[PDB]
RNA sequence: ACUUAAUCUCAGACAAGAUGUAGAUUUUCAUACCUAGGUAUGAAAUGCAUUUUUUUUUGUAUACAUCGGGGGAU
RNA sequence: AAAUUAGAUGUAAAAAAAAAAUCUUAUGAGGGCGGAUCCGCUUCUAAUAUUUUUUUGUAGUUAUUAUUA
């Protein structure tokens, strides 16, 4: 019972009657928040436009290359678009071993590890 | 008359996570 | 230029930065003390109403973005390292990996009606009711191609618990609600049973579980904790079943009660819960994907191992 | 009846950024600004839910909690959500509290054990600090060694190679037997070695460079694939191609090394960092 | 058509790719070479088989178009 | 076999301009003519709908490619 009472107190503090009330700003304080909000949402726009610009630029590089590839003949006695038709195959792309887990598991970090990079890795 | 509910969120901290690799994120 | 003449003459935005001497003399704490009194209240005293009584009611409610609103939630506190990771390296790899080149002047594909209609010479076909969904009883969403305008991402995560024995021991529901609280940082909402089974001693319309939904940054933080700190600690863990998927881009799986206490938020105060009361959860990861193979391709980019089973 | 264009297949091997980008001065101030609004709207912290009374953890929590002046959080300075002075939540310009350097300093000073196993406070001189995190800029960053992969950990590094001279990516002619995806792997192994944990993204080329013919001289249609390195180092010993040197360069350094036309063709493949 | 009783048929099609086989030894292409041509080496082009709807085969078009039990051969 | 939770359609969202015709309406022009608003015939304008109709226009912004300075 004692331990359960502790758990119940944790909830009693989260009830609508106990939680703090809504904020109450003046004008200058409200206007100060209005700008911080107006500048943050605009900052996200600048990051959204930049992020979507790189995706479109990287995508157009693929279209251009594949469009050229479609109209190539070769290498040797191979009909037009052979390399193109072979590059558009999705063999194993949607399988289990598609992406190596060593590359996807490594996420960005604020600071590096004791050994940032391993140059002594051998096959 | 639709009641406007309020969010009930507990207290939250900022934590430094140090992986086995020695790298740290917050 | 006359166009520039229509802009506001006095602009706060085009003012110089604050003076250092003024910064030194700006002391909000000394004003309240030096005043030795309470400044009169402003005549503007609008407070958000407790109920929404319509779009034409004299008193209207503000949006949640308004800080004085009742449903306001403080904005972001940090950048989830897995969202910056996905958007920095894995956004273009999935776009490059899964890419189909469309020729320049390819005609736009016209979608066909999914609820077919009868067409023919029979006079009955005219006013016949539209046919039923062919195949499944409900129309499945059509898969969209991974484009530079459609990058699958994580949207929300639902952690749910089902405790049938809690109907006899009410404390099993109190603990389950607290574990799901520290795990996700929100207040779970209790659920109830919907069926009646005497063999299992299940009674309908009685509280038997709890469920939380974490959205936005919270869902990206939870995924990192699960992928890098919880799942790598489950003994003899093979991976998420390759069969997971509801056909719309959402991945579901479950954790054991001994694996739920591996969560750092639950192992720190593991002794504050009664013994053998920590439950197992059902984690449902909802993504922006529109396919089972896209979601499994998305989670593999975040470091989820999948096994054949 | 000789072919007009010589089809080649390269590989743009890259090392993704290993660190998160530096937060702008506004992103830091904003987070801190929202951490103090959360203090005013979240339920209070119940130490009795995590620490039990009269234990090594409870006593250690109470001592450091008094040094923070009751604020259970360590990264919001001193702010009381309730009381007469609750309104003074904003911080003045030119403040150190909101920075990330002061945040890490406080979170580390709170991790050192301040209470011995017997419940007595450890002397100020006998307190062992905690191992601090590693610096963002490694030794290679200070030295400027371009042949290192632990350099510029917040940027993408591209593998560029010199051929007996012009700098370029590992390239090679595409035989009739192999396609672009399986030719880019053989060339990378015959140019930089096999001691690199690389992953060729897929079969689709991310960029192309076309050198028109000279009516004649055969033209070249170079198609590049995206490569991702996870460990190892390039090795130019016993290479089949006439390669002399190599170096891992950033996006801004590539345009200084590669030709103008050769760069204008692969720049579209570049990323943000 | 919806609903009711019973009965019948189907549950797969194409393009590309890959996989081999006997070839003719002509062209193109890549390397070992020799001295820009030939010398070879292979590969492709080529005809008939052949694999293909969840497969160690992707795509298009479609209702991803099918799951267990039982009797056999590996 | 039978417990809970999460799911299960698609499209659109800068902006149009203009010519004639097929009807249908109008407490529109107090239309005209027979017997202001009553009535059956009636032209004109306007509105809704219908044509796959005759078209014209489909920018601007960001980016890519090509020429041009
Ligand atoms: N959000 C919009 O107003 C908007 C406008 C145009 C288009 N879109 C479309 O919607 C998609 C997603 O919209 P988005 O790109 O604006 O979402 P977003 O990534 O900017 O926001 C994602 C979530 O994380 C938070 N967040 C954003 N930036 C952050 C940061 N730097 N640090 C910490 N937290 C941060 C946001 O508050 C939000 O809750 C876009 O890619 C685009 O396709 C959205
Ligand atoms: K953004």
């Amino acid at each position: 019972d004692p331990r359960i009472i502790n758990i119940l107190r944790h909830f009693a503090v989260l009830s609508p009657k106990r939680i703090p009330p809504p904020l109450r700003f003046g004008r200058n304080r409200y206007l100060r928040h209005w700008t911080i909000h107006r500048a943050w949402l605009l900052f996200r726009r600048q990051q959204r436009e930049q992020r979507e610009r790189i995706l479109m630029q990287q995508h157009q590089s693929m279209s251009n290359a594949c469009e050229e590839l479609r109209n190539t003949e070769g290498p040797g006695t191979r009909e037009t678009g052979y390399l193109y038709r072979v590059a558009m195959l999705k063999n194993g792309v949607y399988g289990l071993k598609s992406i190596p887990i060593e590359y996807a598991s490594r996420a960005l970090v604020e600071t590096p590890g004791r050994q940032a990079w391993n140059h002594e890795w051998k096959r | 008359a639709t009641f406007v509910p309020r969010h009930r969120r507990p207290y939250q901290f900022t934590q430094l996570v140090q992986l086995s690799d020695g790298s740290t994120f917050t | 230029i006359p166009d520039l003449a229509e802009l506001e003459t006095r602009s706060a935005l085009d003012a110089p930065i604050p003076s250092e001497e003024d910064k030194k003399e700006f002391r909000p704490w000394k004003r309240a003390a030096d005043r030795k009194a309470r400044l009169p209240s402003s005549r503007y005293q609008y407070h958000p109403p407790k109920y929404n009584r319509g779009p034409l009611h004299p008193i209207q409610s503000p949006p949640s973005s308004d800080p004085i609103a009742r449903d306001f939630v403080p904005g972001p506190f940090n950048m989830p390292r897995l969202k910056e990771t996905f958007r920095t390296v894995m956004a273009s790899d999935l776009m490059t990996l899964a890419y189909i080149h469309t020729p320049p002047g390819t005609p736009k594909k016209e979608p066909t009606e999914r609820l077919r209609a009868w067409e023919g010479d029979s006079p009955y076909f005219a006013n016949r009711a539209r046919r039923a969904p062919r195949g499944a009883p409900e129309l499945p969403i059509r898969e969209r191609d991974i484009s530079f305008r459609n990058i699958p991402e994580i949207k929300e995560i639902t952690v749910s618990t089902f405790v049938p024995l809690g109907l006899k021991n009410p404390d099993l529901l109190i603990v389950a609600r607290a574990v799901l609280l520290a795990m996700t940082g929100t207040m779970p909402e209790m659920t109830r049973s919907k069926n009646n089974v005497v063999q299992w001693q299940l009674q309908a319309n009685k509280p038997a579980g709890c469920k939380t939904t974490i959205y936005g940054n919270a869902a990206w933080e939870f995924m990192d904790r699960l992928i890098h700190l919880v799942l790598p600690r489950i003994k003899d863990w093979k991976g998420v079943p390759a069969s997971t998927g509801d056909g719309s881009g959402n991945v579901q799986f479950g954790l054991n009660p001994e694996d739920v206490q591996l969560f750092p938020e639950v192992e720190c105060n593991y002794d504050m819960y009664p013994a053998k009361m920590i439950p197992g959860c059902h984690i449902a990861i909802k993504t922006t994907a529109t396919s089972d193979r896209q979601a499994k391709l998305l989670l593999q980019s975040l470091g989820v191992p999948f096994y054949s089973n | 009846s000789s072919q007009i264009y010589r089809i080649k297949s390269g590989v743009i091997l890259t090392r993704p950024p290993l660190l998160t980008r530096d937060l702008t001065p506004f992103e830091e101030s904003f987070y801190f600004y929202q951490k103090r609004l959360n203090e005013r709207l979240t339920a209070p912290f119940r130490k009795d839910f995590y620490f039990k009374k009269d234990t090594a953890a409870d006593l250690d929590w109470r001592i450091k909690l008094k040094e923070r002046h009751g604020v259970p959080a360590k990264d919001i300075g001193r702010y009381n959500p309730r009381g007469r002075m609750a309104w003074n939540d904003e911080v003045l310009v030119g403040s150190q509290t909101s920075s990330r350097k002061h945040m890490v300093e406080k979170l580390l000073a709170d991790a050192e054990m301040r209470v011995s196993e017997d419940g007595e406070e450890i002397p100020a001189e006998d307190r062992v600090p905690v191992e601090k995190p590693m610096p963002r800029r490694t030794e290679a960053d200070e030295k400027g060694d371009v042949k290192r992969l632990d350099r510029a950990l917040d940027k993408t590094l591209y593998l560029v190679v010199k051929k007996k001279a012009k700098w370029m990516f590992p390239t090679g002619v595409v035989p009739t037997d192999e396609g672009l995806h399986e030719t880019a792997a053989r060339i990378l192994a015959e140019s930089a070695g096999v001691n690199m944990n690389t992953w060729i993204v897929g079969r689709v080329p991310v960029a192309h460079h076309v050198v028109r013919p000279v009516f004649l001289k055969k033209g070249e249609k170079i198609f590049f694939l995206k490569g991702r390195i996870m460990a190892g180092q390039a090795d130019l010993t016993d290479n089949l191609h006439d390669l002399v040197d190599f170096k891992w360069l950033t996006q801004e350094e590539l345009r200084s090394t590669l030709a103008e036309e050769y760069f204008h063709s692969v720049k579209g493949m570049f990323a943000e960092r």
